[PDB]
């Protein structure tokens, strides 16, 4: 098996998840709100 | 110049005066530069080869340890000594120039000083 | 502005190069000092221009280990007429490109910048190599930075092999190691140095090689900075020995390597070089540590042998290092720390085959158009064809057609192959290895093979 | 070292700082009596504010109390007189081994690179140390203090906008009244607690170079721990100035001050002789000279602009008087013009002393305004004078 | 010439601060 | 008596080195005659001459650009595809990469070993790569072999066989390949760079691809793909060297016959699915790694901006520099001085990449753990002082290293084939050396400034950062360090 | 580290490995290599296969062997009996050692 950090390493995500309890993003692309 | 002791006496009174409050302690006039006054004499004596510099801190520690003890050097020490022998001021005169240099092409300092 | 798409309004636009253009001529000058001018325009709007030295490690002996690769370093520092930092601006402010490379044989001095700022180029150049000031603060820096350039060796194994097969190869003035050791360069010194310089950097052991400047504009520019060198008379380059020899660093782990080398001619004796590089070609190999890109040598003896049927080798190539009068081909290999008896019967079971007659026509002629395809591909470059002009006249003073080299590639049989290789592997060989040495079989066992 | 177990009590955390900025801090061996002034400097301040909290609690801020509360302590409080002498005293005292201080600083250069923000520190704490002063002057009532309130608070009046809104601010109403002592009174009781904290910053920015010397060379090479070498050099220090203390406060103690401070605040009389402490009489004598009154307060704020200055200004490299001769006669001249400021400022205004006044004055700032010169001519030494 | 407009505009910065803290309308 | 000033040695050696200063104190003026430090704009489109670049257009969109040099004794002839990962999608991902491996694996008239044989015959080298946007094969041959290059080219195209031992035998390589993803921490921190700044765009997604796709591959997979991709308005053959521009037509007319048609556009693909910038950052903290290495990046320009020019002039300006160049201290760039004078990174280079529809501009660097929080305020404060504060000899210095540095490394065949390749993807036309000189020397210190402060100025960043990085500021402070409140 | 510091001995034991071929070829100093890779588990698999009975001999100068017996017996007996090992074969070969 391989860990987590090493899979991540590895693999690029260009689909990545933030944590969202606190705080919901807005949609990808979207204006900065500066 | 008025500066200069073959053409003006007032200088040579000067110089007379200087070079015998130097040799009582056996210092030279070059070792009265100090590192810590500015970064060019720091660049400029880091330029220098290690036996010069090593001449330069004992003297220091010499006439350090002679004002300590509220003594002067012996008259037979103090006939053999050279106070306005010259190892610094060529080397710091290039430095200034190499500092020049850079400031009129408009690259950065080698080396600032830090702000107290 | 507009679009990159769209082209821009207003431009004077040059009359376009002629599908066919009329190579130039070298052109040869020679000084009274002995110093030679070469030059041939070129096309292109980029100018190269060289200056090339008969000076390297084989003059170091006995007192000046390491001056050669040092003077490498402190190649366009402060000179008595410029300071580094006013040489590196005027390098910047026409776009140019500094190199300096260091040899057992030859070092060289170049500057690559468009063809309208060759006499910047030019002045430049001659100031650093003929007035280098040699600046105690500038010589230490540079002596720093060579300890790294030393510490990192170990990273190369095959670097590494190769100048340790240097040294255990030979015994003269070959065998002074390109990368001096440390203790030998707490002696090295702005003045050994500059004493150095001036003996060996003389008029007639140099070489102004220009691609891409017409001649006139060259001589103008540089006749008025080189003819003040005296006049000095041609010495003789020493002479080396060819022996046997064995280097072992047991240094343990893991990823073992090893190198075995023998003695071929130099660059003198213009049939046999050729012998070489196709034999060269004909093993072939590759790193095996990467791949990509058909024919760079998937299909020769070494990689279709060891590559294809035996499995966990991490490297297996050929290498050559020819010299004016002597060379060096060998054999790489990496292997697994307990494979490495195996490794090196696979190597000279290869050395002896070809030896033998075991190679058949297609396997030379493919070889043969390798060899050819790799010089004339080579010959692409604008560096390249101005250190192979300054090369070829410090060496030869003629600048050979590589017609002739051609030729002698196709005039090559298999008896040649065969006669070759048998004698290279009649005469002793230079085993080298490095990483886990205890199961890499003797020297004697080795030289017993062949 | 891997420090596991616990080595000399002084290197633990509880003590490191204190033992690295006070025990062991590195000083140059040769370093004269000159050199024990800062400490002395400090002591009269620790002295001053232990006195002055005793002395508080039984001062009345009052102007119907004020005077008669400072009667009663010299009278009533078991000990007062010698709170109060020592107080009165003290404040000499602290200006004394200040100017004595300064003047060690100005024969050494000991202003110059690098250690030019402890200058700069330095002024600020002088400038802190005559507010508090003369604030506290003003806390007795009695004439001298009526009146030199009414001056000083008048000084902004020189502001053409806002000057006479600021001296009825700082007034408090249209005249020195109780308004003025009671803030006077909360203004004293703090500043000397600013006092102690810019000393603080004072030593941190001169330790981050540590001192400079008689020689003013560098020193790395001959430096001894100040624990206890300078302790004890300045320990000799300590107990010759609590003699000289002592003599003042037991023996002489009203001959520093004027007797009209004795007498009750009278805004309607004026004494024929108002005068300030003897430490502010320089600064007096040269607002006095100038003829105008913007322009006396102008030449006042350049005496300090002058001091802020002079780190700043490019100058030759050697440091000490004891190889430059032509600075230190201007040093000797220097010293002779102040100590010739202080007894004009005690003069009264009339011939000849005004022309008097006014010639030291022009010659005090000359020292700064010939100086910069001075460096500037001097680069050229080691070129002019060779082997 | 961009260090005269930061001047220009600490300088307005300065004098609007000045008009908000003494705000003196009834003495222009 | 004193001693005489050479009998103590330290006096002695004082000498020396006196007498050396005064020996640099008088220099020669035959050697100070025409070389000079101070940048000068320089007009010389008489050099700048260069051989015709011919193209032509087949009728079915084909495009056909050579450049002839009948001196050369080789050449360089190759076809330049628009496609690339880019255009793929989320489970197609990974194809072109596939491809890329399997394309030299066989047709119906050659084998792998005849097609190896065939080239290796002739001294030949065969060549595929791959990236988000393009991708390019080519061949590098005798000129004799011009013709036999091109048949080997579009029979590889045209008439692959793709065997599924082939393919499950190719796929067991790239899964090692991906598992092997390490050694090479550029281009990884580069992927990781352009996943978290091109999130949720087909920009975003790495040219290998996930696994499971790679595991699912098959051979009408990659068919498809080439019938989808490779059609004739997307492809250009490009010739430089010992070629003819009428018989690289007629052949190219002769073999390219059986291609795809589709019609898909490579404007449409962009349009519907464009890539956006997501100020983001992924840190890779791994404290046994020697090294760190991170890349901050600003959103950049595409190819036909107008702005591209000048931030490869501003590239330029903020340089490029490693622990082995000599002079780093003394280059007109601004970051290089201040990163070689103290010591402060193993390596540091700007980069300025481009895509059809966006880029990329940011710095990579190199140092060692502790050297990063000054690495990092050196690199924000000589990025955002392009807004600010730009000098005319800066300005002029980059022009000059930019237009040396554009034509120095434009010899050899094989470069000037993948220019003529590139410029016609990307621009539809091989700009000529005169307008991009042109368009470079209008690139003034305004001109800097203003696209600094387009580009850079209060902006959001991405960063990708790997190894004992936990002293590198958080993305707050690289964010803050984009404006100077002094102004 | 401190052992070139001895010509001597470092000489001394390069020629060891210099000349013979096999065990008495393998380091007594060995290189800091193997030493990243050396742990307690590995010393105890080492040890528990060679220190055995049959190759140790308990000798002793100044002491009566009755109680020497009477001590040692308890504390050595319960050692397992362990058929002999022949000794690991070294060969001779010559060779030549450097280092510039
Ligand atoms: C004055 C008040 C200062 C009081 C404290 C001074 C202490 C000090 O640091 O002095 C060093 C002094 C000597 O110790 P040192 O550190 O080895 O000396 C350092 C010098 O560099 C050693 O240098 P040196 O060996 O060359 O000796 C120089 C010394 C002595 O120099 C001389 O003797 C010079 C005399 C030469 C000429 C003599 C006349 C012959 C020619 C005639 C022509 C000229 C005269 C004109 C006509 C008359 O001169 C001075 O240091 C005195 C300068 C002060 C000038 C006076 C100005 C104020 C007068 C008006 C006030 C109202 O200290 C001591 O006496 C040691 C005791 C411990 C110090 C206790 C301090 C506690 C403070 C008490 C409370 C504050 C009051
Ligand atoms: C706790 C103190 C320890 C002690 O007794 O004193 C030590 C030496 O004495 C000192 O260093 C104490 C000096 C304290 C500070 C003295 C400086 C006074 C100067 C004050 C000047 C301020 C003037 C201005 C005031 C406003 C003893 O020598 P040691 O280093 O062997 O100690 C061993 C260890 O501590 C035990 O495990
Ligand atoms: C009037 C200007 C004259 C300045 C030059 C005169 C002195 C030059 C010659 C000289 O230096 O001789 C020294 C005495 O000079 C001296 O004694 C220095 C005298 C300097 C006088 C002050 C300069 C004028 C100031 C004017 C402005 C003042 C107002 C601002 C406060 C020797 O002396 P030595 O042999 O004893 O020393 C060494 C003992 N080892
Ligand atoms: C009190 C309330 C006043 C409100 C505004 C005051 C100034 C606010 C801006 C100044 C500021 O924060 O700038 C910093 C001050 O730096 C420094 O301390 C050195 C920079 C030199 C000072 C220049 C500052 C502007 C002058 C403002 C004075 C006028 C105030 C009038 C209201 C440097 O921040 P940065 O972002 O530029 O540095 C990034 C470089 N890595
Ligand atoms: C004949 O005539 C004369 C005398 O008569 C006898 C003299 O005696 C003297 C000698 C006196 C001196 C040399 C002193 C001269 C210099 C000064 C500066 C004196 C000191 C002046 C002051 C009293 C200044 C006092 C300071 C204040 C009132 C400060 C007020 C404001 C305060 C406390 C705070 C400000 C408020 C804020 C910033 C708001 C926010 C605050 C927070 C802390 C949050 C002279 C010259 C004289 O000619
Ligand atoms: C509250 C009053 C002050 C205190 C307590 C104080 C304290 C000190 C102390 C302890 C030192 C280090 C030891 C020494 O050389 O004396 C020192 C150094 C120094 N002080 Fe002060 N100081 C005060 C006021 C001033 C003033 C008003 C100035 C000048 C404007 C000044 C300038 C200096 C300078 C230049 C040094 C460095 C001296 C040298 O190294 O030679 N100080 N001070
Ligand atoms: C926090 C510390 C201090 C407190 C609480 C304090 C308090 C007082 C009080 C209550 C008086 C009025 C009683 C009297 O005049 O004797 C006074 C007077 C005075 N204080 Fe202070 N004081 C302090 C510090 C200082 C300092 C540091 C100085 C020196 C700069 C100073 C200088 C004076 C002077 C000159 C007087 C007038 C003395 C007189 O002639 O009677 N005080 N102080
Ligand atoms: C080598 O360098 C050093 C010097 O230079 C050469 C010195 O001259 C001195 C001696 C002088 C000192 C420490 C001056 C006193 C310090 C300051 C900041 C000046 C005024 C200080 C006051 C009024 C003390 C008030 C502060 C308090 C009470 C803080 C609270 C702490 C406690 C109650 C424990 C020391 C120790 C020194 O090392
Ligand atoms: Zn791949």
């Amino acid at each position: 098996e391989v860990p987590a950090t090493v899979e991540a390493v590895k693999t690029p995500n260009s689909k990545i998840v933030y944590d969202d309890h606190n705080h919901e993003r807005y949609p990808p692309g979207d204006p900065s709100k500066r | 110049r008025l500066v200069d002791p073959r053409k003006n006496f007032l200088a040579r009174m000067h110089m007379k005066s200087v070079s015998n409050r130097l040799r009582r302690y056996g210092l030279r006039y070059d070792d009265l530069y100090d590192p810590l006054y500015d970064l060019d004499i720091k660049e400029a004596l880091n330029r220098l080869p290690r036996e010069i510099v090593d001449a330069r801190n004992q003297r220091l520690m010499r006439a350090m340890d002679l004002s300590m003890k509220h003594e002067y050097l012996p008259d037979n020490l103090q006939a053999v000594q050279t106070p306005f022998r010259s190892y610094l001021q060529d080397m710091l005169a290039l430095v200034k120039r190499e500092r020049a240099e850079r400031e009129a092409l408009g690259a950065l300092p080698l080396y600032q000083r830090t702000i107290p | 502005l507009t679009s990159l798409d769209m082209p821009l309004q207003g431009v004077s636009l040059p009359p376009p190069l002629a599908d066919k253009v009329e190579p130039s001529k070298l052109q040869i000058t020679t000084l009274p000092n002995g110093l030679k001018i070469a030059s041939e325009t070129t096309p292109n709007p980029a100018a190269s221009i060289g200056l090339y030295v008969d000076c390297g490690s084989i003059y170091e002996a006995p007192y000046f280990h390491g001056a050669t690769h040092l003077l490498e370093r402190m190649a366009f520092k402060s000179t008595l007429n410029r300071t580094h930092f006013r040489l590196v601006r005027e390098i910047e402010a026409i776009g140019g490109n500094t190199s300096a490379s260091a040899s057992r044989e030859q070092m060289s001095y170049t500057i690559d910048a468009l063809k309208t700022y060759v006499p910047e180029m030019v002045e430049v150049l001659i100031d650093s190599v003929r007035n280098p000031a040699f600046l105690d603060w500038e010589v230490n820096e540079e002596l720093r930075k060579m300890k790294v350039e030393i510490a990192e060796l170990a990273k190369n194994p095959m670097g590494f092999l190769l100048e340790a097969i240097h040294s255990a190869g030979y015994s003269g003035p070959l065998a002074s190691p390109l990368y001096a050791p440390e203790s030998a360069l707490d002696r090295l010194n702005g003045e050994l140095l500059e004493e150095f310089m001036t003996e060996n950097f003389t008029a007639a052991r140099m070489v102004l090689a220009a691609s891409g400047v017409e001649h006139e504009e060259l001589l103008k520019v540089a006749e008025p900075l080189t003819s003040d060198l005296p006049n000095v008379p041609p010495q003789l380059a020493p002479k080396s020995q060819y022996v046997g020899g064995d280097f072992r660093q047991h240094t343990g782990g893991e990823a073992t390597h090893f190198a075995v080398a023998f003695e071929v001619p130099g660059w003198n004796n213009e049939k046999e070089a050729v012998t070489a590089t196709v034999l060269q070609m004909l093993m072939g190999g590759g790193g095996s540590f990467s791949a990509g890109g058909p024919g760079k040598g998937m299909h020769s003896w070494l990689y279709r042998r060891v590559l294809n049927e035996y499995q966990e080798v991490q490297s297996c190539t050929a290498f050559t290092s020819i010299f004016n009068d002597t060379g060096l081909f060998g054999i790489y290999g990496c292997s697994s720390p307990q494979f490495a008896a195996k490794a090196i019967e696979l190597a000279a079971k290869e050395l002896k085959d070809v030896a033998g007659g075991k190679v058949n026509q297609a396997h030379l002629d493919r070889a043969k158009a390798a060899t050819k395809s790799a010089v004339l591909m080579n010959l692409e470059s604008r560096m390249i064809a101005a250190e192979d002009i300054g090369r070829q006249i410090l060496t030869y003073g003629e600048r050979k057609p590589v017609d002739q080299f051609l030729k002698s590639v196709d005039q090559l049989t298999l008896k040649d192959i065969a006669d070759f290789t048998s004698k290279v592997i009649s005469k002793p060989l230079t085993m080298g290895s490095f990483g886990d040495v205890l199961a890499v079989p003797s020297y004697d066992t080795i030289s017993s093979k062949f | 070292t891997i420090r596991n177990q616990r080595f000399s009590l002084l290197k633990q955390p509880i003590s490191s700082t204190l033992n690295q900025h006070l025990v062991d801090y590195p000083t140059p061996s040769n370093l004269s009596y000159w050199w024990g002034f800062g400490s002395l400097a400090g002591i009269c301040l620790v002295i001053q504010i232990v006195t002055g909290v005793f002395l508080a609690m039984h001062y009345t801020p009052h102007v119907d109390l004020a005077f008669n509360s400072v009667e009663h302590i010299m009278r009533d409080v078991e000990g007062g007189w010698l709170l109060r002498y020592m107080h009165a005293n003290g404040a000499s005292m602290f200006f004394i081994v200040v100017y004595l201080h300064i003047f060690r600083g100005l024969y050494y250069a000991s202003y110059s690179s690098p250690r030019e923000f402890v200058w700069c520190l330095g002024v600020v704490i002088f400038l802190l140390m005559i507010v508090t002063a003369f604030i506290g002057y003003v806390l007795p009532w009695g004439q001298m203090s009526f009146w030199g309130a009414t001056v000083i608070t008048s000084l902004a009046s020189a502001i053409p906008v806002v000057g006479d809104t600021i001296v009825t601010w700082l007034w408090g109403g249209f005249s020195v009244d109780n308004a003025t002592l009671n803030r006077f009174f909360s203004l004293h009781y703090l500043l000397p607690f600013i006092l102690v904290g810019a000393s603080l910053l004072h030593l941190a920015a001169l330790h981050q170079y540590g001192s400079n010397n008689p020689l003013g060379v560098h020193s790395e090479m001959d430096k001894i721990a100040f624990y206890p070498y300078f302790y004890v050099k300045d320990l000799v220090g300590w107990v010759a100035f609590a003699i000289f203390f002592s003599i003042w406060i037991f023996y002489a103690p009203n001959v520093l001050g004027h007797p009209d401070n004795y007498i009750p605040a009278n805004p309607m009389s004026t004494p024929p002789h108002i005068v300030p402490e003897w430490y502010f009489l320089p600064i007096y004598a040269i607002l006095r000279s100038i003829p105008d009154k913007a322009g006396g307060v102008a030449a006042i704020a350049l005496v300090f602009i002058c001091l802020l200055a002079l780190p700043f200004f490019k100058s030759m490299y050697v440091r000490s008087s004891s190889f430059r001769p032509i600075y230190q006669g201007m040093f000797w001249l220097l010293l002779a013009d102040c100590l010739l400021l202080g007894w004009i400022g005690c003069q009264p205004v009339e011939a000849p002393f005004v022309t008097i006044g006014q010639i030291s004055s022009l010659v005090f700032f000359l020292f700064f305004a010939i100086t910069p010169i001075l460096g500037r001519v001097g680069r050229g030494i080691p070129n002019s004078y060779t082997d | 010439t961009i260090d005269i407009q930061a001047a220009a505009g600490w300088g307005i910065a300065a004098a609007a601060g000045a008009i908000w803290v003494v705000q003196p309308f009834g003495w222009i | 008596s004193p001693p005489p000033p050479h009998l103590m040695p330290y006096d002695h050696a004082a000498e020396i080195i006196k007498n050396k200063i005064k020996k640099l104190e008088n220099p020669d003026k035959r050697f100070l005659k025409y070389a000079s430090p101070h940048p000068i704009l320089a007009s010389h489109n008489h050099i700048l001459s260069a051989p015709e670049t011919r193209v032509t257009t087949l009728p079915n969109g084909l495009r056909v650009a050579t450049e002839s040099n009948l001196s050369a004794k080789t050449a360089t002839v190759g076809v330049w595809i628009d496609a690339g990962s880019r255009f793929e999608s989320d489970e197609t991902n990974g194809t072109a990469h596939f491809l890329e491996h399997m394309i030299f694996k066989g047709t119906d008239r050659r084998t792998v070993r005849a097609l190896e044989e065939e080239i290796e015959d002739i001294g030949g080298h065969l060549n595929a790569y791959t990236s988000r946007e393009q991708t390019t094969y080519y061949a590098k041959v005798l000129d004799s072999n011009v013709n036999q290059a091109l048949d080997v080219l579009a029979d590889i195209l045209q008439n692959s066989k793709f065997e599924e031992q082939r393919i499950n035998r190719e796929r067991d390589v790239i899964l090692r390949e991906m598992q092997e993803v390490e050694g090479q921490t550029d281009e990884v921190v580069l992927d990781h760079l352009h996943a978290t700044a091109f999130q949720y765009t087909p920009l975003g997604r790495t040219i290998l691809g996930p696994a499971q796709n790679v595991k699912s591959i098959t051979r009408e997979d990659l068919q498809n793909y080439i019938k989808t991709h490779y059609t004739a308005s997307r492809m250009v053959i490009a010739a430089a060297g010992a070629v003819k521009h009428e018989e690289v037509v007629e052949q190219v007319k002769k073999l390219f016959t059986k291609l795809s048609s589709d019609p898909t556009t490579t404007s449409q693909l962009v349009a519907n699915e464009p890539a956006s910038f997501t100020g983001s950052e992924v840190r890779m903290i791994d404290d046994d790694l020697p090294l760190a290495q991170f890349a901050v990046a600003f959103e950049g320009a595409s190819w036909t901006d107008p702005d591209s020019v000048a931030l490869m002039v501003m590239q330029t300006m903020l340089g490029s520099w490693n622990k082995n160049v000599g002079g780093g201290k003394h280059v007109g760039s601004d970051l290089t001085q201040r990163v070689a004078i103290n010591e402060i990174a193993e390596s540091i280079m700007a980069f300025n990449t481009n895509y059809k529809d966006t880029g990329l501009f940011g710095v990579y660097a190199v140092a060692k753990a502790d050297c990063l929080d000054d690495l990092s305020y050196a690199i924000m404060y000589e990025v955002t002082k392009l807004a600010y504060r730009v000098s005319d000899a800066d300005v002029t210095r980059a022009r000059n290293q930019l237009k040396s540095s554009l034509l120095l490394h434009m010899d050899g065949t094989s470069p000037i084939a993948e220019d003529i390749g590139r410029q016609l993807l990307t621009y539809g036309r091989r700009i000529p050396t005169a307008e991009l000189f042109a368009r470079i020397d209008a690139v003034d210190a305004s001109t800097v400034k203003r696209v600094a402060n387009k580009y850079i100025y209060d902006k959001d960043i991405a960063i990708s950062a790997i190894g004992p990085i936990q002293d590198l500021p958080d993305y707050n402070k690289f964010r803050r360090r984009t404006y100077w409140n002094r102004y």
